[PDB]
């Protein structure tokens, strides 16, 4: 292939993962999840962490040069 | 107009290049309902003739061969029923 | 008035309380009045019907 | 996208579909935080080694990292 | 060529060199030599600069209108 | 419009007060409709102050109105029973599961154990 | 280009008002090398369709041998 | 350079000549 | 309509098939049924601010 | 022996691949459409302690392998 052809919609949608970049080693993934399977992995998360308060939200991380 | 006797080859590229910046920045349905509401139909009534319909060929094939089609099935159909 | 309201405020900023408090911007009220009558005889029951 | 495309200064890349040629997204584009970071050091190291360098050779330097 | 094709993917495996006693022995090779270099440069240039996006698998969704022409 | 919506006021829970006979609905229009009456406006039975029981406008360690045992959306539309004694409401099955499988009717986070048989319907 | 600060945290604006960049002798019109540089897009843009053209005329001259 | 102008211009898009090679195809 | 008060509107009750003594369902129930039957009357009134 | 996902490759300038990445993500099929849970996860890391942890008999082992 080059760096962004598949041979499928196909062989895109067979995994979550759909585009990769590595740079070096900057890594710049795009997913396409659905909802259930993204519902198992929260599942999954919060198994191994629980949080009964909701304090996941505050640890984010977001651009703050965009309004 | 879209007379192939009249217009230069140069103003059919033109015409052409200036659809398809068109068509690339907005929509081709949203161009379609741009292009066949009725008031404007008397300023495309030199676009769209439909009368001496090797000009209405030549208009069918000019906005297939540019790569769209689509724009002239009515006057594909109005080549079908005249 | 917006000059009895900055009065106001600056008697609850200063004296009051001593804390330091946000104010948002001013606005007005309204009412609710109809122009054409209810169209329906609209009806309504009882929880016990 | 509310309202319409926007029509924008060129620093928002209107991202044209393969299969339809149209505009279906909008990119807007910004610079990196440390890209200023890093010019601005640029600058503090040429107004660094200014106390040694002459006026043309400044002037080749700024014109040099700001193109 | 059958045959020697079936010798020729079974030569061309991963097939790691071995560690030797010594130095390594020197093995035979190879491609077109005289003038290929310019069109591999050309093509080349083609390569990095000529891009596309999607799949292999991209050349759905064609309604392909044809020229309807004079009769 | 659904079942979370108030039996009197007909709008949804924010501050909701329920009832010894099962009536939820809104605080401020039980409040002037049956501080002096003292009866529950669903069909005229009988409740008082001590007879109804507040069920939001509070703080909780869910902190919403959901299940305060099970830590799950037990909202009007699911299986919620609530517990008179506590004033929040649970889930039906998961609770009562846990209640009596496990004999925990305490609370995931804060964990404080009581008895299966203060359930009401919440509904 | 100058707006209200309120709300360039929030939103986007638009432009208000306008700052000089550094007090030059008045109109000046010293030109600005952004307008030199050409865009990005259109550089893409036309990069492909010149080389999509000149792969054209590469093929017209293996097929003429011209 | 009117016949690199002329030449560019036969050389162009030129949806004329894209008739003829089509009527030419259909014709064949 | 954005809980204001209501004015400048006058109501015609029209029609008021009611049970007679209603009792245990006129003892706190008319009140909310009466605040629906005025609420449901105003919204296809055409109100405006 | 290196595939093209891999970046920065010799081909292109990083905002050319800046290009190639938002149009790669642009002309994915019914990538925007997210109303039955498909959300679209795009993720940019790095790899931290890529250097420093690089044991050289195992790099040994694996570059025998290689050449």
């Amino acid at each position: 292939n080059d760096f962004l052809s598949f041979q499928d919609i196909a062989t895109e949608a067979a995994h979550p993962i759909r585009l990769f970049c590595r740079y070096i080693d900057r890594i710049h993934i795009f997913f396409r999840f659905t909802a259930d399977e993204a519902r198992d992995l929260i599942q999954r998360y919060l198994t191994e962490h629980p949080d009964p308060n909701n304090e996941n939200i505050v640890g984010y991380n977001n651009k703050k040069c965009w309004p | 107009k879209l007379s192939e006797e009249t217009t230069t080859s140069s103003s059919r590229i033109f015409v052409k290049i200036f659809f398809q910046e068109l068509c690339e920045y907005m929509g081709l349905p949203k161009l379609n309902a741009r292009l066949k509401d009725e008031t404007l139909q008397p300023f495309f009534e030199g676009l769209l003739p439909r009368d001496n319909p090797r000009n209405t060929r030549f208009a069918i094939n000019f906005f297939t061969s540019i790569g769209l089609g689509g724009l002239t099935d009515e006057l594909r159909e109005h080549l079908k029923n005249t | 008035g917006e000059l009895y309201l900055d009065c106001v405020m600056h008697d609850l900023r200063k004296m009051y309380s001593e804390i330091d408090i946000k104010v948002a911007d001013p606005v007005v009220t309204f009412c609710e009045t109809v122009v054409e009558t209810s169209s329906l005889k609209c009806f309504a029951e009882t929880p016990n019907k | 996208t509310s309202y319409e495309e926007f029509t924008h200064k060129d620093g928002v890349w209107n991202l044209q579909n393969e299969v339809t040629k149209e505009r279906t997204a909008q990119c807007f584009l910004r610079v990196d935080d440390e890209s200023m970071q890093r010019f601005h050091n640029r600058v503090r190291q040429i107004l660094m080694a200014s106390g040694s360098t002459t006026f043309t050779k400044i002037v080749n330097k700024w014109n040099t990292a700001l193109i | 060529a059958a045959g020697e094709q079936e010798k020729l993917e079974a030569t061309n495996r991963y097939h790691m060199p071995k560690e030797t006693r010594g130095q390594p022995a020197r093995a035979v090779d190879e491609s077109g030599a005289p003038g290929e270099e310019q069109r591999r440069w050309e093509e080349a240039r083609l390569g990095a600069a000529s891009l596309k996006f999607g799949a292999r698998d991209a050349a759905s969704q064609e309604p392909k209108y044809q020229l309807v022409l004079e009769e | 419009l659904p079942f979370d919506h108030c039996s009197l006021s007909l709008q949804p829970f924010v501050y909701p007060v329920c009832t010894p006979d099962g009536i939820v609905f809104d605080l401020l229009n039980i409040v002037p409709w049956l501080k002096k009456y003292g009866t529950n406006p669903s069909n005229g039975e009988k409740l008082d102050g001590r007879s109804l029981i507040k069920l939001n406008f509070s703080k909780n360690s869910e902190g919403k109105y959901h299940c305060p045992v099970l830590f799950t959306v037990f909202t009007n539309n699911t299986h919620i029973v609530a517990v008179r004694t506590t004033g929040n409401v649970y889930a039906y099955e998961a609770v009562e599961q846990l209640n009596i499988k496990a004999k925990n009717f305490r609370d995931l986070l804060t964990d404080e154990p009581f008895s299966r048989q203060d359930i009401i319907t919440l509904q | 280009p100058q707006s209200d600060l309120r709300w360039s945290k929030q939103t986007d604006v638009g432009i208000t008002h306008f700052r000089s960049g550094m007090s030059h002798e008045e109109d000046q019109l010293i030109p600005n090398l952004y307008r030199y540089i050409q865009p990005w897009e259109s550089e893409f843009i036309d990069s492909q369709r010149v080389w999509a053209e000149y792969a054209l005329k590469r093929q017209e001259a293996i097929a003429q041998n011209r | 350079d009117l016949d690199r102008m002329l030449r560019e211009q036969e050389r162009e898009g030129d949806p004329m000549a894209n008739f003829i090679k089509k009527n030419k195809a259909k014709e064949n | 309509l954005c809980d204001e008060l209501i004015r400048n509107v006058k109501f015609k009750i029209l029609d008021a098939v009611v049970a007679q003594e209603p009792l245990h369902r006129g003892g706190g129930q008319i009140i909310p049924t009466a605040r629906r039957v005025v609420y449901s009357a105003f919204l296809m009134a055409t109100p405006r601010l | 022996l290196f595939p093209p996902w891999i970046k920065p490759a010799d081909t292109e300038p990083p905002p050319l691949l800046v290009y190639k990445w938002c149009q790669g993500i642009n002309n994915l099929q019914d990538v925007w459409e997210t109303s039955e849970g498909e959300c679209n996860v795009m993720l940019e890391s790095r790899f931290e302690k890529m250097y420093e942890k690089i044991d050289l008999t195992l790099l040994n082992r694996l570059l025998r392998l290689i050449v």
